[PDB]
DNA sequence: GCATCCGTGAGTAGAGAAGCACAATTTAACACTTTTGTCAAG
DNA sequence: CTTGACAAAAGTGTTAAATTGTGCTATACTGGGAGCCGTCACGGATGC
């Protein structure tokens, strides 16, 4: 929604943001027709 | 009067980088440093060792 | 002020010139126009090139920090004029100096404009310098008589210079502006169709939205043209040890096999031509170019042996027939053509 | 100090982290241990050299022993450059070959 | 004969031009449609050679016996296409650029010769500080300027152009001082502001004009208006006082009177000497004069101080802003002149004297300089060759642009590095031709130096140059030769 | 790579092995005749298919690339003879 | 994380289109260009280690 | 003497986001003789 | 062996459309952007 703070008018529409790759049942992706796995990454946890 | 000198000891890396032939020194490490000093001095590699002749 | 960051260094330098007030802007703009008119008045009287005086006047304003003999000679020639004429030289000097200060005080305008064109193939400093070229042209074409602010007119020239430079310098293989804007329009049209369709538009759908004179064939050809070249140093794999150039074979230099079969063909042809006569073999060698490398026309061949054009055709064709007979009996040249 | 790193620092003529202390001249060592610090004096005919060894220094020489120039007063890896200036080219070459062989 | 020795030495600008078969003037590589090399580009056949053996670009010649012939139409030599692996081009730089190897390879060879530190060399080469070549009798802070002295931008502007500052006034007030009043430090120009420098104070834009006719009349001056007469001028009835775009707004005098300017927009205090004149002027705005130089009255009026002349056509006076014609320059061009004027034989003698100094550190430092000095003397190399005037261009076959079997083109990073240099060098030539201000020229020259550095050694100084759409640094000439993936260890020591 | 029908990599350590063996001519073939001596590799193949022994090898093309790339760095690299006279390894193809 | 990066790039392009003006007939579809978000997502699933 | 930032180096294979106006230059479609190429005459 | 004869094949001079290069838009707009640091020891210089 686009809001005009001065006028006070709201314009609402659904915009197409693209395509989200979908994970298959077994837990992989098909990227450009090729099966791919996103490997989990380990790193230092945030904090103090 | 003869030149008075004292012996020096350097590691293999420093000894290899101070060789007369600039081709073998440049092909080892510090290529920018080796070529910079060789070009200014106008060094002439006499192709004594093996690496120089391999390159050519 | 930054030894490392050039952008920060440039911003510091342009920050040392204060922004012009409206009164200061009008005064400088008036001087540039009066100086330009004064140079025109000087040239009509002194008789030399109007642009020649501008270079000489600008050289004095720029100073020794920026041919030297002819500039000084023209400078003395201008000063030899009477009092009324030397007045025009005075406005010319002040007009050129006002132009220098007017450009310097608007270097903040170009940076604000240029930062909106980043990520289009040119670095930020490249955008600023191109915008500076547009700013310089804006000063020359600006008219203060119209009472408009300088930034209103200058923004048009700063945007144009940056836009032109992107269309001319952002691609390794340069594409003309008329085709760059075609590519930009096609990309915009495809983007707008995607949001309406919820998917990648087809070439027919893009062509229909472009308008008359556009079909799917033209859209595909334009998109093929817009393809940027790929780097030979693009890494392959997780380690920077394999690159695209390592997998591209050279197809220009003949291979050792190709070079060898060329030599074998030459030695077989030279033995096949040995069975011919002396002049008869030389005719084929000169006709086909086996000596010089170019086909020699019948008239050129005829001049060498002192014969008419149709004479060669008799000996050239009869030599051809006998080589066919020899080949059928020996079978030594068939495999060299497949 | 052990294995491949020991070989590398010998071939690179690198100064050891826990370098030993060698006598610069020959003479007779004279130990003076106190509750505060340690100081070893190599007394000669007319020379009195000084070395301020730390408290936790494993000395390999006792009082009265005659030491040569370049001999290690304390245990540990000898700095090859110090040995060169103390005893000469032949000593350091002999030292380098033996130490590399030990590994 | 048999190859027995390989010699490496610096290449002079003359030697680089002797290598090149032509100057690469355009950043173009190939036509996008015909896929043929563009003229004067990085792949031009007239410079580097024909694409295919014994065939010119236009196609007039297609025979081997034309070997050694240059086509009159296309200008391409009829020879083997393999010359495109060997024939080099060159780029004629608008301004000299330093070779980054002789700048950043610690210790700097240029800095060692010139007795400049790494920081000092960086400031001069990349246009942060000026280095003095000829003081021309300049004095800074009471100390005369010396050769090789480093000047900041502010210090250079004070010496080159003078010292001045404008003091804005609060809206609606009047200045206490009058036009052309010799104010001093701390003297109040207006109730709310004081002059931070001593000099001559002059009104910039008088908002109100008071004419006392021979009865005062207060007018208003619009921001688009300009007063044509000075303060105290004798204006005859009807003469123009304040100019305007439209003649209706023109403020002409009703009768004869004296103009009194009031309500200045700001006061400009400039450290200048004013010489009133009555006759014509022998100089003009921008001229530089020394003490004793005649200014306007054919000898009667002469300058008594160093400065730059600005003639005033309304105040009828000549103001000489106290400044010096100091020759201080930035960039590699300043560094090149220092190495050109450096006498190696004299420097060697001076360094030998410093070798006798009892300090070990000074002897060690002098030995480092003498080793570089003796290297130039023994080899015959000329120290200013470390600054490039002509940039060699690698043969196109060693930086190929090839069409892959798929149809897309593949090219080396050097072409992008070369195009950036050509674009910046060509733009500097146009900026210089247009008489652009020094700030624009300085930025372009600094960009030119960085473009040269990226071509030779990308990432050595500053942020590495990357192609748009990726963070991958472009592979420079240094990167091609050095490292495990470099030419030595990947293609020469093993194959 | 097998997919590109490529040759085997004869790296520095393999070069070291031939040097330690004293196999100078075996080393020189791999450096020139079998890798990048364009004239040599063409003449080697032609000689072998004729039943002849391969000719004397010539300068590798990678050294020519090295010299040209060094010139691109504004470095004057020249091959000299016994008498210090310049020797052209480019067959007169790069001399104006 | 890569979705957020692309969305931040998309948000930046929305601001500049808001700076351009033409607010009389500005719609959210016109302000939003999804390509920066699609490119970041495509880059993650194709060229990420 | 010492402390610090910079620059150097760290195994080998293989296998993988502007638009328009107008001028200026180039391309391509024409016509044209011009020149081969040739097929019959002695 | 010449010498005519042909129909191309090739060269060539115009002319047109297609392509390419250049200039110009007048409310006012005047200092950026992305990073953002888990390795190690080694010289070598460069100044406190
Ligand atoms: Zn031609």
């Amino acid at each position: 929604q686009l809001i005009h703070k001065d006028t006070g008018l709201i314009k609402e529409d659904e915009v197409f943001l693209g395509h989200i790759p979908l994970m298959t049942e077994d837990g992989s992706f098909i990227i450009n027709g090729a099966d791919r796995v996103i490997v989990s990454q380990i790193h230092r946890s945030p904090g103090v | 009067t003869p030149v008075a000198w004292k012996p020096l000891l350097m590691g293999v890396t420093k000894s290899a980088l101070s060789t007369k032939s600039w081709l073998s020194a440049a092909s080892f490490q510090n290529t920018t440093h080796v070529l910079t000093e060789a070009a200014i001095a106008g060094k002439k590699d006499e192709l004594i060792g093996l690496k120089e002749n391999v390159i050519l | 002020i930054s030894t490392s960051d050039p952008v920060r260094q440039y911003l510091h330098e342009i920050g040392q010139v204060p922004l012009l007030t409206l009164e200061e802007e009008v005064e400088l703009a008036r001087k540039v126009e009066e100086g330009m008119e004064a140079i025109k008045k000087l040239s009509e009287i002194t008789g030399l090139d109007p642009d020649l005086i501008r270079e000489v006047v600008r050289a004095k304003i720029l100073g020794s920090a920026r041919d030297p003999k002819t500039v000084e000679e023209i400078d003395q020639k201008l000063k030899s004029l009477p009092k009324e004429h030397k007045r025009y030289l005075h406005i010319a000097r002040e007009g050129e100096a006002a132009r220098q200060h007017l450009i310097e005080a608007n270097l903040r305008l170009v940076v604000s404009i240029a930062k909106k064109y980043t990520g289009r193939g040119l670095s930020f400093l490249d955008l600023i310098q191109e915008g500076n070229q547009g700013l310089i042209r804006a000063v020359e074409k600006f008219e203060y008589k119209r009472r408009f602010k300088f930034s209103t007119y200058a923004t048009w020239w700063i945007r144009q210079a940056i836009n032109r430079a992107i269309a001319d310098q952002a691609r390794t293989i340069r594409i003309p502006v008329h085709m760059v804007e075609t590519i930009n329009k096609l990309s915009r049209t495809a983007r707008q169709l995607q949001q309406e369709l919820g998917r990648e538009p087809t070439y027919e759908e893009i062509a229909e939205a472009m308008g008359p004179g556009w079909d799917a064939k033209r859209v595909e050809e334009t998109l093929k043209i817009a393809q940027e070249p790929v780097s030979l140093e693009t890494p392959i794999g997780d380690e920077k040890d394999s690159f695209y150039g390592d997998f591209i074979p050279d197809e220009h230099l003949p291979s050792p096999v190709d070079a060898a079969t060329q030599s074998l063909l030459s030695e077989e042809l030279e033995k096949a031509l040995s069975k011919l006569s002396e002049r008869e073999a030389m005719v084929l060698k000169l006709r086909k170019g086996l000596i010089d490398g170019r086909e020699h026309t019948l008239e050129e061949v005829g001049a060498f042996f002192g014969v008419t054009r149709e004479r060669i055709r008799q000996i050239e064709n009869k030599a051809l027939r006998k080589l066919k007979y020899h080949e059928s009996r020996t079978r030594k040249l068939r495999d060299f053509l497949d | 100090t052990q294995g491949l790193p020991r070989v590398i620092e010998l071939f690179e003529a690198r100064r050891p982290k826990a370098k030993a202390v060698i006598s610069e001249i020959d003479g007779v060592v004279r130990i003076e241990e106190t509750e505060e610090k340690l100081s070893v004096f190599v007394e000669s005919e007319g020379f009195s050299k000084e070395y301020k060894l730390p408290k936790e220094a494993r000395l390999l020489v006792k009082d009265g022993d005659y030491v040569e120039a370049g001999q290690p007063l304390t245990r540990g890896a000898i700095d090859p450059h110090q040995l060169l200036e103390a005893k000469g080219p032949e000593a350091v070459e002999r030292y380098l070959v033996e130490e590399i062989q030990k590994v | 004969k048999e190859v027995r020795k390989v010699r490496i030495a610096l290449a002079s600008p003359e030697k680089i031009r002797s290598w090149s078969y032509g100057e690469v003037e355009k950043p173009e590589t190939i036509n996008y449609r015909t896929l043929k090399p563009e003229r004067d580009g990085l792949f031009d056949e007239r410079i580097f050679g024909p694409i295919k053996d014994y065939e010119c670009a236009c196609g007039k010649y297609k025979r081997q016996r034309f070997e050694g012939k240059v086509c009159e139409r296309c200008g391409v030599e009829v020879t083997k296409s393999i010359v495109r692996r060997y024939r080099m081009g060159h780029i004629e730089l608008a301004t000299p650029a330093a070779h980054i190897w002789f700048v950043k390879d610690v210790p700097s060879k240029i800095g060692t010769l010139l007795d400049l530190s790494a920081t000092e060399l960086e400031q001069v080469l990349y246009f942060s500080k000026y280095i003095v070549l000829d003081p021309k009798g300049a004095i800074l802070n009471g100390v005369p300027v010396e050769k090789r002295q480093l000047l900041t931008d502010e210090e250079y502007r004070e010496l080159r152009y003078g010292k001045q500052e404008t003091y804005p006034l609060p809206p609606g007030v009047d200045a206490l001082v009058k036009d052309g009043e010799e104010v001093v430090k701390g003297q109040e120009l207006a109730p709310g502001v004081v002059s931070r420098l001593d000099g001559v104070a002059l009104y910039r834009f008088p908002r109100r004009v008071r004419v006392e006719y021979v009865e005062p009349k207060d007018y208003r001056v619009q921001p688009h208006m300009n007063v044509v007469v000075p303060e105290g001028a004798r204006v005859e009835a009807g003469d123009k006082i304040v100019a305007a775009i439209d003649p209706e707004e023109e403020v002409i005098a009703e009768a004869e009177g004296v103009v009194h300017l009031h309500e200045p927009a700001s006061i400009l205090v400039v450290k200048a000497r004013v010489y009133p004149f009555e006759d014509d002027v022998e100089v003009s705005t921008g001229d530089r004069v020394a003490p004793g130089d005649v200014l306007a009255d054919g000898g009667k009026v002469k300058s008594d101080v160093y400065g730059r002349v600005e003639v005033d056509l309304v105040r009828n006076v000549v103001r000489v802003v106290e400044s010096y014609d100091i020759d201080a320059r930035m960039g590699a061009e300043a560094i090149q002149q220092l190495l050109k004027e450096l006498d190696l034989e004299a420097l060697e003698k001076e360094l030998l004297e410093e070798m006798k100094h009892p300090s070990r550190a000074r002897r060690a430092k002098a030995r480092k300089r003498l080793e570089v000095v003796r290297a130039f003397l023994d080899s015959g190399n000329r120290p200013e060759w470390m600054i490039l005037e002509a940039v060699p261009v690698l043969p196109p076959d060693l930086r190929p642009m090839v069409q892959v079997d798929g149809g897309r083109f593949a090219t080396s990073d050097l072409n992008d590095l070369y195009r950036r240099l050509i674009n910046r060098n060509n733009r500097l030539k146009k900026l210089l031709a247009q008489g652009a201000p020094e700030i624009i020229i300085r930025n372009e020259k600094r960009m030119l130096q960085e473009a040269v550095d990226a071509l030779l050694d990308n990432g050595r100084r500053g942020a590495p140059v990357t192609n748009p759409g990726s963070d991958r640094p472009l592979r420079s000439l240094t990167d091609i030769l050095s490292g495990k993936q470099g030419r030595f260890r990947q293609n020469l020591l093993g194959k | 790579g097998k997919a590109q029908f490529g040759g085997q990599r004869f790296g520095e350590m393999e070069v070291w092995a031939l040097e330690a063996y004293g196999a100078a001519h075996t080393l020189q073939e791999m450096l020139t005749l079998k890798s990048d001596d364009i004239e040599g590799r063409n003449a080697a193949y032609e000689a072998i298919i004729k039943g002849e022994d391969v000719p004397e090898p010539s300068v590798p093309e990678s050294f020519r690339v090295l010299v040209k790339e060094l010139q691109a760095l504004a470095l004057d690299v020249q091959t000299l003879d016994e008498k210090d006279n310049p020797v052209d390894i480019f067959e007169g193809l790069a001399s104006k | 994380d890569q979705f957020r990066v692309g969305l931040a790039r998309l948000a930046r392009g929305v601001r500049e289109r808001m700076l351009m003006g033409s607010e009389d007939s500005l719609t959210p579809a016109k302000l939003v260009n999804s390509r920066p978000l699609e490119a970041a997502i495509r880059e993650f699933f194709s060229r990420s280690q």
